C-alpha cells in the first residue's frame, strides 16, 4: 500500500543510537560534543569567502588556488574532513559553474560550511545536472545565453569551490569588503556576489 | 547500485526549497542532527568498524518509498545503526529497546562488491573517453547519466583513493586508483532536453575506458 513504517520519534532513535554506543564505552569523552563544535563553529563559508578575496587581490595566490586547490586552502589552514582534496573553479565572462552532489551531499566542508537542507533536496539533486539555468533563474539568479554553465558533480574525493568573478565597483577595496559579499551561495556556485547600491 | 538515489536527470520535481542568500537558520535544526556525522566519524575513526564508502551504501540500501520519505539526517542515523547491527556492535533489539519503538534498518546488501579493476588506463588531459558500459548492483561512485557516455578529461587527480565498489563493502581489494573529472557536453546526457552547458562527473579510473 506504499504506506511509511512504522517508527518511533527520530529524536529518541537518534539518541538511542548514540546511548547503545556511549554505553559500551565506545564513544570518547565529549566526542560527539566536539564534532558539533567543529561542524557548528569551524566549518564556515566565511573560510571560502577569505579565500576568494585573497584570489581576487592577489594573481598569485589566485593562480595556486586554481592549480593546486590542496596547497592554496592549506596555507590558511583550513583542510580538514570532506575538504582533503580541494578544487576551485573559475567563473569567467563566458562560464558559470555550480555544484552539486547527486548521488547525495557531498561538499567541501571546512571552507563552505555543512550543505543547506536545499542542497541536499531531491529538487537540486535532481534538477541542476539537466536544467541548471532554469534552477538558478528560480532560485534568484539569472545566467544570460552568452554564458556556459558547468556543473560539478561531487561523485568521488575531489571537493569544490566555486571563484566568482569580482563584480564591477569593488575596485580597490580591502580583503575584508570583499569576503563581505561572498557568501556560501556564490561558493556553491549559485549565486553571484551583490555590490550594494 | 540502480537505485532511487540516484536522482539526477529525474523529472517531476518542484522549485528548489530555496533563494540565493536566504536565511538557512543554524548548521543544526534539532538536538539530535549532530549525531550521524558524530557517530560516522566515530564508527570510522575510533571503531574501525566501516568506511565512508560503507555509509554511503548503507543509506543507497534504504528501501526505496522509506528513502524517498525519510529528512536527510534522519537517513544517516538509519544508516549508521544499520551498519553498527551489521558488524554485530549492536543489535537490533537493543535500539528498539532504548528507543522506546520500532527502529527500522537499511535493506540486507544484495551483492557482495567488486574488487578494483585488474585492466585500466592511465588517461591524460584532453583525451576522449567514455564511461563503461557496466551495471553494478553494489555501491558505484556512477551516477547513471553518465553510463556509457563519451566526454573528456579536464584533470587526473594527484592522490589516489580505493576503489568505491569494493570498500564500500568492505572489501580487502579496493586496492587504489586516481580519479578523473571528465566533462561531458549537456547534450551528450539528455539530448536536446537540457537548458544547460556541460556536467563534470569525478569519475575512478575503473569506471572509464578509452573512447571510440
Ligand atoms: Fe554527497
Ligand atoms: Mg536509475
Ligand atoms: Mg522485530
Amino acid at each position: 500500500e506504499n504506506a511509511a513504517p512504522a517508527q518511533a520519534p527520530v529524536s529518541d532513535r537518534a539518541w538511542a543510537l548514540f546511548r547503545a554506543l556511549d554505553g559500551k564505552g565506545l564513544v570518547p569523552d565529549g566526542y560527539v560534543e566536539g564534532w558539533k563544535k567543529t561542524f557548528e563553529e569551524d566549518f564556515s563559508p566565511r573560510r571560502g569567502a577569505e579565500l576568494v578575496a585573497r584570489a581576487w587581490t592577489d594573481p598569485e595566490f589566485r593562480q595556486l588556488l586554481l592549480t593546486d586547490g590542496t596547497a592554496a586552502v592549506a596555507q590558511y589552514g583550513y583542510l580538514g574532513p570532506q575538504g582533503e582534496y580541494i578544487v576551485a573553479v573559475e567563473d569567467t565572462p563566458t562560464l558559470k559553474n555550480v555544484i552539486v552532489c547527486s548521488l547525495c551531499s557531498c561538499t567541501a566542508w571546512p571552507i563552505l560550511g555543512l550543505p543547506p537542507t536545499w542542497y541536499k533536496s531531491f529538487e537540486y539533486r535532481a534538477r541542476v545536472v539537466r536544467e541548471p539555468r532554469k534552477v538558478l533563474s528560480e532560485m534568484g539568479t539569472e545566467i544570460a545565453s552568452d554564458i556556459e554553465i558547468r556543473v560539478y558533480d561531487t561523485t568521488a574525493e575531489t571537493r569544490y569551490m566555486v571563484l566568482p568573478q569580482r563584480p564591477a565597483g569593488t575596485e580597490g577595496w580591502s580583503q575584508e569588503q570583499l569576503q563581505e559579499i561572498v557568501t556560501k551561495d556564490c561558493l556553491i556556485g549559485v549565486a553571484i556576489p551583490q555590490v550594494p547600491t | 547500485m540502480d537505485g532511487v538515489h540516484d536522482l539526477a536527470g529525474v523529472q517531476g520535481f518542484g522549485k528548489v526549497p530555496h533563494t540565493v542568500n536566504a536565511d538557512i537558520g543554524p548548521t543544526f535544526h534539532a538536538e539530535w542532527e549532530h549525531l550521524p556525522y558524530s557517530l560516522m566519524f566515530a564508527g570510522v575513526a575510533e571503531l574501525g568498524a566501516f568506511s565512508v564508502d560503507e555509509v554511503r551504501y548503507v543509506v543507497e540500501r534504504m528501501e526505496p518509498r522509506h528513502y524517498m520519505m525519510t529528512p536527510y539526517y534522519e537517513r544517516y542515523v538509519i544508516g549508521v545503526a544499520t551498519l553498527m547491527v551489521e558488524k554485530g556492535i549492536l543489535t537490533q533489539d537493543e535500539l528498539e529497546s532504548l528507543a522506546g519503538g520500532p527502529f527500522p534498518l537499511s535493506r540486507p546488501s544484495e551483492s557482495e562488491g567488486r574488487p578494483a579493476p585488474v585492466e585500466t588506463t592511465t588517461f591524460e588531459v584532453g583525451q576522449r573517453v567514455r564511461v563503461r558500459d557496466e551495471y553494478v548492483p553494489g555501491h558505484i561512485r556512477m551516477p547513471a547519466y553518465c553510463r556509457g557516455r563519451v566526454g573528456t578529461i579536464s584533470h587526473r587527480t594527484t592522490e589516489k583513493w580505493p576503489f568505491p565498489d569494493a570498500i564500500g563493502h568492505g572489501r580487502n581489494d579496493a586496492g587504489e586508483e586516481p580519479t578523473y573529472h571528465v566533462k561531458f557536453a549537456a547534450e551528450e546526457l539528455f539530448g536536446s532536453d537540457t537548458d544547460g552547458g556541460s556536467v563534470v562527473v569525478d569519475l575512478f579510473e575503473g569506471y572509464l575506458e578509452p573512447a571510440a
